[PDB]
């Protein structure tokens, strides 16, 4: 609810390049600056003879909003022999998936084709480039001697990637073994050490891979999406992957152990061709240190109130337990054909309430099919089914692809050091990426005491040149959890006997202000103590109004001056949603 | 007595050489019994294979013009969907087309059948659907079929709008540009045009496609045999109307 939609950062790349097809963060060595990583897989590069090789751009947040290309590879197509090109980097879609861990940036080219070393083929084995600062290495675990469709020729390694917490890379290859799919995991120490620009098929000893199975499992697309998390309660991040065409297009999700590549748990879709497993994510949502599984089925069709089918997409929420089981619920999308569940980005604790939160995108929802991102908060019992914030697309669809706002996103990284994790949302159809900054959340506890409750018609006590008067005591306390100033300036308004509309007969007004309303600018400090203030209001005489039946409601209203509570970046805080309002009592 | 339109959608993929002669015996046989229960009979024809993009077809210069290479065999190149015959009364022209049909090829067992169904459904002009008639669409293939988001591997991420995209060659021109349609999209366009989709597959593919017919309203399933008069029993028992 606290994402700033008033002033978001708008980053752009070359037009027609699918800028924003893959997004991620960048946090290098020590306490340095932070960056946005954006993929543009259809981008023309300067590579000799390479048309639309694609690139990954490093955009700076600090200021100026300027993007700089990351040089992963400047060379053209290597030759196996004279007039015999070895590889085809044109239209390789480099930057279709970008994943970053600390000072490491991993980008891949799923449509990279490679010619066999035995004969003249053009097989899309896929390749990745890894950058650990200066050194840039190549990574093609499917570029092997296991050629042809029966092998890894159409593996398309790097279609999806992720990092574990123990410096292992997780790669998905949907085409391996006649499109059975395959997961490959290698230690980062081995990837760079065993790299050799003169060796096209490098064999890694600590490689973990899903070996080939029976022919019935062909055309399954194992590795279509990936995510990481601990599930067997040991400490080693395990491998989760969607298998959307398994079980006769029912879709499945396979879980493998992150140590010896063994199947741990299975999920199965409940509707044919719902693409159960298109997107997956793993994050602990209910504060139990057990990572939880989120499976998107963007093509899920539900039944409407009128009995007609409607494609809305579905995400299943499965809460991990120590007893090994899973508590699974299902979350249906809101808009028809929006493909709710196409992208799922763990956000961390977006609002710093003690429970992680998550975003789910419907890239083709909203007006003019521009795109919507839904924000969901966690709680003790799990994920809140109702969204607390709706991110709207602003960019209309020029002829061709729709804006696809939300199609890829990544969270759980605090890019402005404001104490709250932020969110990058890619929209490749309009070649754009947008940074939404989380606003600080102010929790306010307001109090209102009216003593006495019963006002006598003639109780003269407070000094006056003496009339029936009473004390109005209102207390105010505020706090926040993040990087916010100490001094929050409040402007508080009080209205006596509001129930009487403008034109009626009023019966209350303060003693010295001589006015039914009193304004007061209030500087209070969060965290210190509750600051309270008393003041005296009185009732009018009996002969001035015959209306002694209309109960006199004392109304107290309070607001904040955000401008003096804003940050150096102009990020204005925001109140918690269930209790921001004013309060009322009555005498 | 009531007008009826019947479009014949044949799969020209590689896995259909063993079933080709059964399909031609289905064409001529269907081009006979239709004139029985009705006089207002017009039938059409269309063929499909697969989207001509990697990884579904090899991208080597020889296997593009001849995807049956390395076997070796001569067959037609890989194409998404070709609208050959608009539905008309001339039924002997229908037979002359099915006879000359040759096999094509690709790599991955499921095909782009849904692309052909979507283009034949929405195009009420280039196919020529009557105002008030029974729009029947016979679907024939001996394997599975690709649906939405499967073209992401090929590099196609623009969804299918469910519109008429037939060029001057009467082919699916926006096949390498648009994704495959989903079952939701097909359901949304088979009712706007009111089309009854008959699935005619092989034994091993019925248990799959029958669950598809459960989702798609009005769509039924059928089995392919040497005596292909079985699928004819569907249509005759589909003229019940009422
Ligand atoms: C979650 O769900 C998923 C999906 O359901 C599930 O993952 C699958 O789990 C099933 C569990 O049964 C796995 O099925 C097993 O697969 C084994 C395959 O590995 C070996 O077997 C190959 C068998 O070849 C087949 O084809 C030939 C004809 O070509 C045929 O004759 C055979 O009978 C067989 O059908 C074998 O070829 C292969 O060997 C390779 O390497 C050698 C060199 O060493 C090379 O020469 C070969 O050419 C090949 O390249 C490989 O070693 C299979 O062995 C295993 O068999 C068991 O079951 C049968 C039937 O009950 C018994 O008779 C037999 O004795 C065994 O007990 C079994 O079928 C399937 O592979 C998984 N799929 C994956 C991992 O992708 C998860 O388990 C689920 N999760 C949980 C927690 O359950
Ligand atoms: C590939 O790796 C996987 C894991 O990385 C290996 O799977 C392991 O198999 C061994 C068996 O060889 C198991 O050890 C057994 O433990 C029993 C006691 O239970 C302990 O493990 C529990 C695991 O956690 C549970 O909960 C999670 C949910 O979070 C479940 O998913 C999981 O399945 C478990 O149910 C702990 O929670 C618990 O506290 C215990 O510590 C032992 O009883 C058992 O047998 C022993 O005793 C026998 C006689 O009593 C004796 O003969 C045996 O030799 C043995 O000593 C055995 O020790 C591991 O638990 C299991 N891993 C996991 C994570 O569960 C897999 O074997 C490996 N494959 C290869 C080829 O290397
Ligand atoms: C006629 O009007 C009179 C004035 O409007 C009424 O007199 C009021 O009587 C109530 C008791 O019912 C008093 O309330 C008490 O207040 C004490 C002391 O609180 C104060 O002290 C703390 C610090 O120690 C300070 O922080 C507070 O702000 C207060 O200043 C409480 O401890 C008691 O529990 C009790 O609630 C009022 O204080 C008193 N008014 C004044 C101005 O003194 C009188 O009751 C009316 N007659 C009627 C209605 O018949
Ligand atoms: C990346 O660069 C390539 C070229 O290296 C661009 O491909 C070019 O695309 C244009 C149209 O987008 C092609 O021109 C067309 O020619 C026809 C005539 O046949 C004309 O009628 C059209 O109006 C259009 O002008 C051009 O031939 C083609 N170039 C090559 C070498 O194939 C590509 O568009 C660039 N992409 C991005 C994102 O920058
Ligand atoms: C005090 O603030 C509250 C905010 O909670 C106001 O309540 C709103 O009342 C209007 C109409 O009376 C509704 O349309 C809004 O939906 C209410 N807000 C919420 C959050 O539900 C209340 O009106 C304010 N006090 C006065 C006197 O206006
Ligand atoms: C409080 O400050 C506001 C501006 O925020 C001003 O309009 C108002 O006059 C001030 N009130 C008093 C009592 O000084
Ligand atoms: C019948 O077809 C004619 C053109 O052939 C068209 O103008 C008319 O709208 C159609 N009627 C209905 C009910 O579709
Ligand atoms: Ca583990
Ligand atoms: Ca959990
Ligand atoms: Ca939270
Ligand atoms: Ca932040
Ligand atoms: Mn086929
Ligand atoms: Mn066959
Ligand atoms: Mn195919």
């Amino acid at each position: 609810f606290n994402l700033d939609v008033d002033s978001p950062a708008e980053y752009s790349g070359p037009e027609g390049s699918y800028f924003g097809f893959a997004v991620d963060f960048f946090v290098p060595s020590a306490s340095s600056r932070m960056f946005l990583l954006v993929g543009a897989p259809k981008a023309n590069t300067t590579q000799p003879g390479i048309v639309e090789g694609g690139q990954v751009l490093k955009c700076d947040w600090s200021s100026t909003r300027r993007c700089q290309p990351i040089e992963f590879d400047a060379t053209g197509n290597r030759d196996y022999a004279k007039d015999d090109p070895l590889e085809f980097k044109s239209h390789q879609w480099f930057g279709a998936s970008v994943r970053s861990k600390q000072d490491k940036i991993l980008a891949c080219a799923p449509l990279y084709h490679w010619r066999t070393e035995m004969k003249q083929e053009r097989e899309p084995v896929g390749t990745c480039f890894l950058q650990d600062g200066t050194k840039t290495v190549e990574y093609a675990p499917c570029r092997s001697q296991d050629i042809d469709a029966d092998g890894q020729g159409f593996c398309q390694g790097g279609f999806s990637i992720d990092f574990t917490k123990a410096d292992r890379v997780l790669l998905g290859g949907p085409g391996s073994f006649y499109w059975q799919g395959q997961l490959i995991s290698d230690q980062v120490a081995e990837i760079v050490s065993k790299y050799d620009p003169n060796v096209y098929s490098i064999k890694y000893n600590n490689q973990l891979a899903t070996r080939t199975a029976q022919a019935i499992f062909d055309d399954s697309y194992l590795g279509y999406s990936v995510a990481v998390g601990d599930f067997n309660g040991d400490g080693i991040d395990d491998f989760v992957s969607g298998v959307p065409r398994a079980a006769r297009t029912l879709g499945m999700v396979y879980i493998y152990d992150g140590k010896n590549m063994s199947s741990l748990y299975n999920f199965t879709g409940e509707q044919m061709a719902a693409y159960f497993g298109f997107s997956v994510a793993a994050t602990d949502i209910n504060g139990d240190d057990y990572a939880d599984v989120f499976i998107g089925a963007p093509l899920f069709m539900d039944r409407g109130s009128d009995g007609k089918l409607q494609e809305v997409g579905q995400v299943s929420v499965s809460l991990q337990r120590a007893s090994g089981d899973f508590q699974t619920t299902k979350l249906n999308g809101f808009e028809v054909f929006a493909r709710f569940g196409s992208a799922i980005a763990p956000l961390g604790d977006l609002d710093q309430d003690g429970f992680n939160d998550i975003a789910i995108a419907a890239p083709y929802g909203g007006e003019d099919k521009k795109g919507i991102v839904y924000i969901f908060n966690g709680r003790s019992t799990g994920l809140n089914a109702v969204p607390s914030q709706i991110l709207e697309g602003q960019w209309a669809a020029r002829s061709g692809c729709p804006p696809s706002f939300g199609y890829s996103m990544k969270g759980a990284t605090d890019i402005d050091k404001n104490g709250y994790p932020d969110l990058i949302v890619g929209a490749f159809g309009v070649d754009r990426a947008i940074l939404y900054r989380a606003r600080p959340v102010i929790t306010v506890n307001a109090g209102l005491e009216v003593y006495p409750s019963i006002l006598n018609q003639d109780n003269k006590t407070c000094s006056l040149p003496k009339v029936s008067c009473f004390n109005v005591r209102f207390c105010l306390k505020a706090d926040g959890k993040g990087v916010l100033p100490r001094k929050l300036n409040f402007q508080v308004e009080l209205l006596l006997d509001k129930l009487k509309q403008k034109g009626a007969i009023r019966r209350a007004l303060f003693l010295y202000s001589r006015s039914p309303s009193h304004s007061k600018n209030m500087t209070i400090s969060r965290g210190g103590l509750m600051q309270c203030e008393e003041l005296i209001a009185y009732l009018r005489d009996e002969s001035e109004f015959r209306d002694k039946l209309t109960p006199i409601t004392i109304f107290m209203e309070y607001r904040l001056d955000y401008r003096t509570a804003a940050d150096t970046t102009g990020l204005q805080p925001i109140l918690n949603q269930f209790t921001p309002a004013n309060i009322s009592r009555q005498a | 007595d009531y007008p009826v339109d019947l479009y014949y959608l044949m799969d020209l993929s590689a896995s259909m050489d063993d079933d080709l002669n059964t399909i031609k015996e289905l064409g001529s046989r269907l081009s006979k019994e239709m004139s029985k229960l009705t006089s207002n009979f017009r039938l059409g024809f269309g063929s499909f294979v697969e989207k001509p993009v990697s990884p579904f077809v090899k991208t080597t210069p020889e296997e593009i013009a001849n995807p049956c290479s390395s076997i070796p065999y001569f067959c037609l190149p890989t194409f998404g969907f070709k609208h050959i015959l608009p539905l008309t009364n001339d039924a002997e022209r229908f037979n002359e087309i099915v006879k000359n049909q040759k096999i094509s090829a690709n790599i991955d067992t499921p095909e782009g059948g849904f692309d052909a169904i979507m283009q034949a459904a929405v195009c009420k002009e280039k196919i020529g659907w009557r105002n008030d008639s029974l729009h029947l669409l016979v679907f024939v293939s001996d394997a599975d079929s690709h649906f939405g988001m499967d073209s992401k591997l090929a590099g196609i991420v623009c969804p299918n709008d469910g519109l008429c995209h037939l060029d001057s060659k009467n082919e699916y021109s926006m096949s390498t540009v648009l994704e495959y349609p989903t079952i939701g999209q097909l359901i949304d366009k088979l009712v706007q045009n009111n089309v009854l989709l008959i699935f005619a597959v092989t034994q091993e593919q019925v248990h799959l496609y029958e669950n598809y017919a459960k989702l798609i309203p009005g769509a039924t399933v059928g089995l392919l045999q040497k005596d292909s008069g079985n699928i004819l029993q569907l249509i005759i028992s589909a003229y019940e109307e009422l």
